[PDB]
């Protein structure tokens, strides 16, 4: 099916910025909506960013919105979340999620990329 | 390969020009209707027909994803709710849903 | 939207788990759960209430009734041991359950 | 009666016993062919062959999921990751499949 792949997580400063990249595997990517969920360290999962084929329709959680800018280009098959201004509670591991139409639901999972913001 | 046809009816048969080319033309609509036909009965068999089996119980209805690009969702699950049904929801094969269609409609 | 499930269940193998998943109105919504193992993706492990993926076991099973959700494990194996995350859409927005920690005695 | 009138027509094209039934059986598999061909078409017109348009995305989407089957026609359609409602589409009573078949080729 599907191999994704996240990349861009490391140590960075409060108030920072990231490009945290999923790169699918495959032009099926090109179907399916995405999505970033963030397991908090020690805490459960918590959603982050919905994205659907095109990018007309960008969904954040409350928390979030304003901060992060989900997005993702076709061509290369990738999808980027860009978060800005990081605050101290964002640290989490990041999961790039396909809504695959073949499950009805998050099935396509990838790695997870470790953010960590802090002093 | 017109002429590989008619070359076998004649040879059926017994094994100006412009009448010869109308029996070419009539050749080439019949090839083209099996063509065409054989292009439905592939297009089936790779499952983008989206025929929804009817003619009971529930089913899952999947995600929405786009074919080919278009901003068009194929459809997952097929819905109906009549005032008493308490409304069904079935979902398209992957398989021959065209094939399935006819013959769960032809078996009653 | 506050959606609830215990901290944790834990059974030796063999007996069923019934996981719940209590939230208001969670009845008309459809809920997925999702199977988190420490070091590894979340797998998707039912889909709109009742429903597996592909290659899921069919021990898996989900429940509705009214405002709470339930997933039912059978057989428990020692592999299951995991967390177990009920998710539904507030109105647009996808909120996940606290997660249940399931152990294999 | 027609396998025999249909040959004696392409005899006479042109010319200005098992072969003959040999082109009589496969006249009449092709004339099969096109009468299933027909009755598809007739079937099509009549209503009675649903095929489901693809779903717009402009849809406004329901107020909660399909099996709760809220606006019925027997519509297609599939559930929307954005709120988890599904976005449904009537299936067109009068060509399903002409109509599933010209956007198919617009596209």
């Amino acid at each position: 099916e599907l191999q994704l792949v996240e990349s861009g997580g490391g140590w960075v400063q409060p108030g920072g910025s990231q490009r945290l990249s999923c790169a699918a595997s495959g032009r099926i990517f090109r179907s399916f909506y995405m999505s970033w969920v963030r397991q908090a360290p020690g805490k459960g999962l918590e959603w982050v960013a919905t994205i659907n084929q095109d990018g007309s329709e960008k969904l954040y959680v409350d928390s979030v919105k304003g901060r992060f800018t989900i997005s993702r280009d076709n061509a290369k098959n990738s999808l980027f979340l860009q978060m800005n201004n990081l605050r101290v509670e964002d640290t989490a591991v990041y999961y790039c999620a396909a809504w695959s139409g073949n499950s009805g639901g998050m099935d396509v999972w990838g790695q997870g990329t470790t953010v960590s913001v802090s002093s | 390969i017109p002429q590989s046809l008619d070359s076998w009816w004649t040879s059926l048969n017994f094994l100006g020009y412009r009448w010869m080319a109308l029996r070419r033309f009539i050749i080439f609509l019949f090839i083209l209707l099996l063509a065409l036909i054989f292009l439905l009965v592939l297009l089936d068999y790779q499952g983008m027909l989206p025929v929804c089996p009817l003619i009971t119980s529930t089913g899952p209805c999947r995600t929405c994803m786009t074919t080919a690009q278009g901003t068009s969702m194929y459809p997952s699950c097929c819905c109906t709710k009549p005032s008493d049904g308490n409304c069904t929801c079935i979902p398209i094969p992957s398989s021959w849903a065209f094939g399935k269609f006819l013959w769960e409609w032809a078996s009653a | 939207y506050e959606l609830t499930q215990p901290p944790s269940v834990s059974v030796s193998p063999g007996q069923t788990v019934s996981i719940p998943c209590s939230g208001d109105k969670l009845g008309n919504k459809n809920v997925c759960w999702f199977q988190h193992k420490p070091g590894q993706s979340p797998v998707l492990v039912i889909y709109e209430v009742k429903y597996r993926p592909s290659g899921i076991p069919e021990r898996f099973s989900g429940s509705n009734s009214g405002n709470t959700a339930t997933l039912t494990i059978s057989g428990t194996q020692a592999m299951d041991e995991a967390a177990y995350f009920c998710q539904t859409w507030d109105s647009t927005t996808v909120v996940f359950g606290g997660g249940t920690r399931l152990t294999v005695l």
